[PDB]
């Protein structure tokens, strides 16, 4: 049922199970040039999210999914449905939050988080850098209303890199690939969206992978509670896996049992 | 013949297609003299791209009015090919852009398909085309 | 109100929408003597027939053409093995509601969706073509793909592997070993989905030899003079004396001196009298052409339809070289860089019927002996200059003499009988510029192509508030049928790095008229190619504005989208027929979830699509 809704697929052959989770705007076809890097050794689990573009748009309850909670409930629901007792999990790059959340409220169930294009918030602070400074952020939002408030009544939303881009157009670019009341639902919960103080409460040990250029790593790698090793590819971008995946590869397989 | 020369063509004086109708079968008939004949002349070249096309003019011409719907049956009566499939071609083209309703107005028609029917038959025409 | 002779009426309808309303959304007169024999011969379904096909009455007794290649999901293998009667139960039904089918067209994923298909219309089965753009089984014997038609079909003359992907081996296993068949051939299209570098002579010589009566044969084969086995000299010869019934026959050099010479193309046509219609196009070129073009005219007489690749001097200056050949209906030079002014000029004597000339890449010719032949030939209609014509650039289209009459035009980039126009613009070009105010105004323009290549990364970033100018084609008032191919402009697709720019731009700049076309009635859309990914995809701007077009009965994307942006469309009020057709090598999904599209989805989506109410 939720295994129908959202999509979810087992493909390799193997005793250990990699769970793969996709980010935002995105959906589960992101990992389809890795898959196959992982998919002799390994029972891989995929699912589409409920906010993705290729998933029913009724079932986005919008009184509901307004927290990241009850995205971990569906992530939940789905490994206790397939039966799942334990599973290495890599996540992006919300979905490396809603891995986080899952793992604390569930240590049990994973065997290592890997955790792609992680950040704990993405509203970076006076102190300090961790994300994309409020005035863009803002920029971003302003885009999205747009695009909402176009979609209803009819008309063409046609808000993309029509922005600033910062750091925050790489980011934001694969936001606006969704229903635009979705995308501006699911971006707001995006940006409000904070748990660094939650991340000391991590016991699994977890590896971040970070996209290339004190900054990020050195903060979240003393304050993890885990065993916590940060390597950063060489190449830019929102989605290593994709662009870029032959090398994604090899930080994944090196980032596991 | 009545209701007499190169009347050679239908299926070689009879009361059926009459004056009336019969006066325009010979109009396109002779016109089609020229047709037959103009291969014959004039100098070895050609001079041979006016019956193939330019001979249609007067063929898209000659169909202001019908009935005419009659003179199907008179073209019918007389076994003559390439005036049946020209003006039963020019009855297809005002059977095109009609909507249901504007065919059955300009062809006096009983709509006569029940609700039950009518959708079911459409909806045997949304398995074909898409 | 005559009767039962309406059928001959009926039978030159021809359009598919006005014989649905009459008859079967209108009185029973026709509605059961349109659904009998006058169904003109043709039907391209729609939905899974291996879903819900409860009808009854749904008999067509004179239809030769069925077409289950646009049946839906589209790449889908359409019952095959990877239970019998769940595939029989299928095509039993099939053949109950069209019997006497004797031309056929699929979606031949793998050979058992013929085996299973065809032993209904065994008999009757004359021509069949056979579509697939996705991978072959790579575990197929290998002349398995064609078995089941030669074996069972046994009434089989024509076949058509235009955009059926193959390897070469394939057509020359299955065509060179069941004699008796492939021996009572008259039709061959071996372009297997533009995807082989061509049929070798090793390869394709044999094939000739085993069909002896053929009449039309259409081909890529290798002609690249460094290779042991390009086709030149001898192999075609042994092509013209295996199948010397050929009349029309068609052969292009795949691409991204040599070996063929007026020598031996003399010797060539000297053993093909039938010819009527012939093309040579390759990149590597022929260099005297004169003497072999004279020899056409002297032993092909019926050679009307004739179109040449990169074939030099046919024609030099007075007295008549490649006009010696009398009777061209219609002739395109492909590739000169010896076509003068001169030669244009005298080849109004070929003015038999040429109603179409052509121009490619031939840069000395001038924009004035075009004026030349549409001068000397009056009765030139259709026409084509381009990609690398250096001298012509618009000017040319302001070329005058037969702006009355040419039905179709084609270029790079009143007019009172365009019915038909071609553009063909590159990178990040305008529209309205180079065409609108270069010349404008086409009151019974129908049909419009645009295509668009290519590499977008190193384009500058379009000023903001510019456009391609879409919208200044709304001037067109009987313009209801477009065709927007941005196929060939790459780009970066959802991640571009820093300083680049993504494709949902590149959509934006494109689309953005189309709202403004009220006419429009019938678009396809291919969508841009991200260097490397093979799923061309909408964006939001993208489905946004084809939103908008209110107009449109059909809406085909050659590309996919998700189930979110598949909604848009419901919208666009009366819109009937909508699909994603990726018909390009490679197809790819999905027993694979390799694209944001799911079948799950659009089989949902298609029952939103006809369960609303619409004309």
């Amino acid at each position: 049922n939720i295994l129908e809704a959202l999509n979810v697929r087992v493909v390799g052959t193997g005793d250990r199970i990699l769970f793969l989770a996709h980010g935002f705007g995105t959906d589960q076809s992101a990992w389809h040039l890795i898959l196959p890097y992982f998919t002799q050794n390994y029972r891989v689990v995929l699912y589409d999210l409920v906010c993705a573009g290729s998933v029913n748009p009724d079932y986005f309850d919008f009184n509901r999914y307004t927290t990241l909670d009850p995205y971990v409930d569906d992530l939940l629901n789905i490994v206790d449905s397939l039966g799942i007792q334990n599973c290495a999990y890599v996540g992006h790059s919300v979905s490396a939050m809603i891995g986080i959340i899952a793992s604390i409220r569930r240590p049990e169930l994973f065997s290592k988080l890997i955790l792609i294009g992680f950040s704990p918030r993405f509203l970076n602070d006076e102190d300090y850098h961790g994300g994309f400074e409020e005035g863009e952020i803002e920029k971003v939002f302003s885009a999205m209303e747009a695009n909402y408030e176009a979609w209803v009544h009819g008309f063409a939303p046609l808000a993309v890199g029509a922005d600033v881009p910062a750091a925050v157009r790489e980011f934001s670019r694969t936001l606006f690939n969704m229903r635009p009341d979705i995308s501006l639902f699911v971006s707001r919960t995006v940006f409000n969206s904070d748990l660094r103080g939650v991340l000391g409460l991590v016991r699994v040990p977890t590896c971040v992978i970070q996209t290339a250029k004190a900054s990020v790593a050195e903060y979240l790698r003393s304050h993890l509670g885990g065993d916590t090793t940060v390597e950063t590819l060489k190449t830019e971008g929102h989605l290593p896996q994709l662009s870029a995946p032959a090398q994604l590869a090899q930080f994944l397989r090196r980032a596991l049992p | 013949l009545k209701s007499e020369a190169v009347a050679l063509e239908s299926q070689a004086p009879l009361p059926n297609v009459t004056s009336k109708i019969l006066a325009k079968v010979i109009e396109y008939c002779k016109r089609h003299v020229e047709a037959a004949a103009s291969k014959a002349e004039a100098v070895e070249g050609a001079a041979t791209s006016d019956d193939d096309l330019k001979a249609w003019d007067a063929d898209f011409m000659k169909i202001d009015q019908a009935t005419l719907f009659e003179l199907i049956l008179a073209a019918n009566y007389l076994n003559i090919k390439n005036l049946l499939d020209l003006t039963c071609q020019t009855v297809a083209d005002m059977i095109k852009g009609k909507t249901p309703e504007e065919i059955r107005t300009t062809f006096n028609i009983k709509n006569d398909f029940t609700p039950e029917e009518e959708e079911e038959v459409r909806r045997e025409n949304q398995w074909a085309f898409e | 109100l005559p009767e039962p002779l309406l059928l001959h009426i009926l039978s030159f309808l021809t359009d598919v929408r006005s014989r649905h309303r009459a008859a079967l959304a209108c009185g029973r007169m026709r509605a059961a003597e349109r659904a009998t024999r006058s169904e003109l011969s043709l039907r391209g379904d729609p939905r899974s027939p291996g879903f819900l096909f409860l009808s009854h009455a749904f008999r067509f007794p004179a239809l030769e053409h069925l077409d289950l290649s646009l049946v839906s999901p589209w790449g889908h293998p359409l019952l095959s093995s990877v239970i019998s009667e769940q595939n029989a139960f299928i095509a039993a039904r099939l053949a109950g509601c069209f019997p006497a089918v004797t031309s056929l067209a699929v979606y031949c994923r793998d050979p058992t969706t013929l085996a299973n298909l065809t032993p209904h219309w065994q008999a009757s089965l004359r021509r069949v073509k056979l579509v697939r753009w996705h991978q072959r089984p790579p575990t197929l014997p290998d002349g398995a793909d064609l078995e089941p038609l030669l074996e069972t079909c046994a009434a089989l003359r024509e076949l058509d592997l235009s955009e059926f992907y193959c390897w070469t081996e394939d057509v020359v296993r299955a065509l060179t070993t069941h004699p008796s068949a492939t021996a009572a051939l008259t039709h061959l299209d071996l372009g297997l989905a533009a995807a082989t570098d061509g049929f070798k002579s090793s390869e394709l010589g044999p094939i000739a030899a085993s069909c002896p009566n053929l009449r039309k044969l259409v081909a890529p084969c290798l002609f690249n003079p460094r290779f042991s086995d390009c086709v030149g000299d001898d192999a075609l010869l042994s092509l013209a004396t295996s199948c010397p019934r050929l009349t029309v026959l068609r052969l292009s050099e795949p691409f991204e001196e040599a070996a063929i010479t007026v020598a031996g193309l003399v010797a060539f046509f000297a053993a093909l009298p039938a010819l009527e219609d012939f093309t040579m196009d390759l990149q590597h070129n022929v260099l005297e052409a004169a003497p072999a073009m004279e020899a056409l005219a002297r032993r092909c007489p019926r050679i009307k339809f004739l179109t040449l690749g990169s074939f030099q001097g046919l024609c030099k200056a007075s007295w008549l070289h490649l006009d010696g050949v009398a009777v061209c209906g219609g002739l395109e030079s492909l590739y000169m860089k010896n076509c003068q002014d001169l030669t244009d000029a005298s080849l109004a004597a070929i003015g038999r019927g040429c109603r179409r000339l052509a121009k490619f890449g031939i840069h000395g010719c001038d924009l004035v002996t075009s004026a030349g032949i549409r001068r000397l030939a009056f009765t030139l209609r259709p026409t084509l200059k381009e990609v690398t014509v250096l001298h012509c650039r618009l000017l040319h289209t302001a070329e005058c003499l037969t702006a009355l009459s040419p039905i179709r035009d084609r270029i790079e980039s009143s007019w009172e009988m365009l019915r038909s126009l071609s553009l063909w613009f590159s990178a990040g070009q305008l529209l309205s510029p180079l065409i609108s105010a270069g010349l404008d105004s086409c009151p019974v323009l129908e049909e419009i192509s645009i295509k668009v290549e290519g590499d977008c990364r190193t384009c500058p970033r379009p000023a903001p508030r510019t456009i391609f100018g879409l919208s200044d084609l709304a001037g067109f008032p009987v313009l209801a049928k477009m065709k927007l191919d941005l196929s060939e402009a790459v780009g970066y697709a959802l991640t571009a790095p820093t300083g680049q720019m993504d494709l949902s731009l590149w959509e934006r700049f494109y689309l953005h008229g189309i709202e403004s076309l009220q006419t429009l009635y019938e678009l396809d859309y291919w969508p841009p190619q991200d260097k490397d990914v093979h799923h061309r995809s909408l964006t939001l701007p993208a489905v946004g504005l084809i939103q908008r077009c209110v107009g449109l009965r059909k809406l085909f994307i050659h590309g996919t989208t998700h189930e979110h942006f598949m909604t848009f469309f419901l919208s666009i009020p009366n819109l009937r027929d909508m699909q994603l057709r990726e018909d390009y090598y490679p197809a790819p999904e999905n027993d694979l979830m390799f694209t944001e599209m799911r079948a799950e989805s659009w089989l949902r989506f298609e029952v939103q699509l006809n369960s609303r109410q619409i004309d």
